[PDB]
């Protein structure tokens, strides 16, 4: 499921006129274009902010893991951050990292890139919460839910022994606490199992973060079509402005050198317009992601088909970029 | 020979959003204040004199569980709440 | 019943404490009407432009110029007129959408947790929910969640099953506890221990399958009552 979105910041002027240009004096007539755009596009900048707070940050504890990693014969190894990695992360965290094919353009950093549109005015804004830390938010979400259960969302962090865990998990279904204490092998075979196919499952079909990859590839084709529509004339002579004013008279430069700047303020206005729109999605796709966790992983939710297809049990959420990643 | 009028500068500082300038970097961390960008948010807090402070902001309490598989932890109280939602 | 009333009023008068200090709780409800502010002072303020005309104002330009000249200003004016209007309507249609979320939001907030009690964790309150109360808003509501939070947990031995007779016994609705030397058996979520019997637990199957399976005597209710 999404969470955020990539954030972007767009210098008016820079993209209207060339930054090189007597065009500054003649986008004053207008006055108050420029400031609501990037009022409305900080909006979205501090939303996807708010968007990825509402998900990841339900607890204010970081809970760890004990160095014994035993739980009844149950492997958490592929979920647990590994420590020997500079990241930090899972062994399907860096999985599902490798696989979003990220084209932001937000770095310090100078044959070129796609990120050439900082040259038009159009840079991207890094977001608040780091991978490093959205990984350890992560890690105690699951030492939270491991070590304790439930018990780490209501209120304080109680502990308990995970056969016992599950063993109160299959009370909530209707199932009696003799089936596990009876067959705790076959239940840990099977988790172990189910567990290490999701890796196989994802470094597979080369298709399924397709709901992360439509919203990367959606805001750099936002981006190239705003950068490809400043090369038109919108009935002009030119498109470059320092051609139209070196070439023509003063006073009939006042319709020619309108119309670009109104197709500008258009093709601005549009782009603003189709970001605000697919920003509801996103947020609309984070207070469900963000009720999903505290239903599924925070708690054991008997809603048919919103923690899986079945019976839910339990949950475990995996950080991925600009989403999230949930094992049921 | 800027675009930029004046010119400020107090502390130089590295951060992934840019080049912050007038806060100091410090070594601790706390609830972030005012948000930067990348991990750094900015705050106003004394050291006696009143500065603008920059610092990486605070995950949260750690709390290593005691876990192992003969223990259990059942609460003796409790404590009604009541929380407000606008 | 006494302390969780007193526990209930003492959260109560808080509320009125916490709402009326630190100036910016009802934030939610203040930037609606902060940005429907922004939007009407915006289409005010874009009636001084020109957009490249001559004049902002309409009676100079038909008192001016040409009675077809001032045509092609009036005709410039007129279309960044209907756009501003146009971009209030698109901006008021987008924020109608997440108001209308947010409206949904709230009712099935107030179906789900005024109108009766949810299972769903942290949907009505921080805790397990008991209650919640509601309270008319401007342009809002506010809900007074009642939740159950525990606290001063102790720390005890815990064990999967009593073996009495060979048997395997396993608890009904509680949990097997130790405090160093007896085992009793109490609810999950508060410390009451009782004593080990045949009605608080049941019996299914012997004790060489289930792991960690310890000795104790399970009581039962009848014997006492047949020797006597
Ligand atoms: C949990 O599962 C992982 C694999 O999913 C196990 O790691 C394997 O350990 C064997 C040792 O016999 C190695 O040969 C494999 O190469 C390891 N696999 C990977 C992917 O590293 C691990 O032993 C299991 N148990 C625990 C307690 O972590
Ligand atoms: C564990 O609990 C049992 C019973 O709840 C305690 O046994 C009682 O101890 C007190 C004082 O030590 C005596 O006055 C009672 O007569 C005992 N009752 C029974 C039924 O034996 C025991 O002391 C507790 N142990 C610890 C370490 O707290
Ligand atoms: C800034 O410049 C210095 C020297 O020119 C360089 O070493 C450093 O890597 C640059 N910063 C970034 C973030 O690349
Ligand atoms: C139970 O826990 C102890 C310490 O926590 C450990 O030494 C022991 O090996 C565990 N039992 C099993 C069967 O692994
Ligand atoms: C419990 O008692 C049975 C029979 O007296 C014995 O076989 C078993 O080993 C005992 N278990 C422990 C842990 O002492």
């Amino acid at each position: 499921l999404p969470v955020s979105m990539t954030k972007t910041s767009v210098d008016c002027t820079m993209y209207i006129c060339g930054d090189s240009t007597e065009c500054s004096n003649l986008l004053l007539q207008y006055g108050s274009f420029c400031t609501q755009l990037k009022r409305a596009l900080t909006g979205i900048a501090v939303e996807q902010d708010k968007n990825t707070q509402e998900v990841f940050a339900q607890v204010k504890q970081i809970y760890k893991t004990p160095p014994i990693k035993y739980f009844g014969g149950f492997n958490f190894s592929q979920i647990l951050p590994d420590p020997s990695k500079p990241s930090k992360r899972s062994f399907i965290e860096d999985l599902l990292f490798n696989k979003v094919t990220l084209a932001d353009a937000g770095f310090i950093k100078q044959r070129d890139l796609i990120c050439a549109q900082k040259f038009k005015g159009l840079t991207v804004l890094p977001p608040l919460l780091t991978d490093e830390m959205i990984a350890q938010y992560t890690s105690a979400l699951l030492a939270g839910t491991i070590t304790s259960g439930w018990t780490f969302g209501a209120g304080a962090a109680l502990q308990i022994p995970f056969a016992m865990q599950m063993a109160y998990r299959f009370n909530g279904i209707g199932v009696t606490q003799n089936v596990l204490y009876e067959n705790q092998k076959l239940i840990a075979n099977q988790f172990n199992s189910a567990i290490g196919k999701i890796q196989d499952s994802l470094s597979s079909t080369a298709s399924a973060l397709g709901k992360l990859q439509d919203v990367v590839n959606h805001n750099a084709q936002a981006l190239n079509t705003l950068v490809k529509q400043l090369s038109s004339k919108f009935g002009a002579i030119s498109s470059v402005l320092n051609d139209i004013f070196s070439r023509l008279d003063p006073p009939e430069a006042e319709v020619q050198i309108d119309r670009l700047i109104t197709g500008r303020l258009q093709s601005l206005q549009t782009y603003v317009t189709q970001q605000l729109i697919r920003a509801a999605e996103i947020r609309a796709s984070a207070n469900l992601a963000a009720t999903k966790m505290s239903e599924c992983v925070l708690g054991q939710s008997k809603r048919v088909d919103f923690c899986g297809k079945g019976y839910h049990l339990m949950s475990f959420p995996q950080s991925a970029p600009h989403g999230v990643v949930f094992l049921h | 020979p800027t675009w930029r009028v004046y010119s400020t500068g107090s502390n130089v500082f590295q951060t992934r959003a840019g080049c912050l300038i007038g806060a100091e970097y410090v070594n601790n961390s706390y609830e972030c204040d005012i948000p930067i960008g990348a991990g750094i948010c900015a705050s106003y807090q004394t050291q006696a004199s009143q500065s603008i402070i920059a610092y990486t902001m605070s995950l949260g309490a750690e709390n290593s569980v005691a876990y192992s598989n003969n223990s259990i932890a059942i609460p003796t109280n409790f404590t009604i709440s009541v929380t407000t939602e606008i | 019943q006494k302390l969780i009333a007193n526990q209930f009023n003492s959260a109560i008068g808080k509320i009125q404490d916490s709402l009326s200090s630190t100036a910016s709780a009802l934030g939610k409800l203040q930037d609606v009407v902060n940005h429907n502010a922004q939007a009407l002072n915006t289409l005010v303020k874009q009636l001084s432009s020109k957009f490249g005309a001559i004049s902002s104002v309409l009676n100079d330009i038909f008192s001016r110029l040409d009675p077809p000249e001032a045509e092609v200003q009036i005709d410039r004016l007129i279309t960044g007129r209907l756009q501003s209007l146009q971009t209030y309507v698109t901006q008021q249609l987008i924020r109608a959408a997440e108001i209308r979320a947010s409206a949904n939001l709230a009712a099935t907030k107030m179906s789900e947790c005024v109108l009766g009690q949810s299972k769903r964790v942290d949907f009505c309150g921080k805790g397990y929910h008991l209650m919640s109360f509601p309270q008319s808003a401007p342009h809002g509501v506010v809900f007074l969640h009642v939740t159950y939070v525990p606290a001063q947990e102790k720390n005890f031995t815990t064990a999967p099953a009593i073996c009495h007779d060979g048997k395997a016994h396993f608890p009904r609705e509680g949990v097997f506890v130790s405090n160093g030397t007896h085992w009793f058996v109490t609810q999950r979520n508060f410390y009451e221990p009782q004593i080990i019997t045949t009605d608080n637990t049941f019996v299914s199957g012997n004790c060489d399958v289930v792991i960690g399976i310890v000795n104790n005597t399970v009581y039962d209710p009848l014997q006492p009552e047949l020797d006597s």
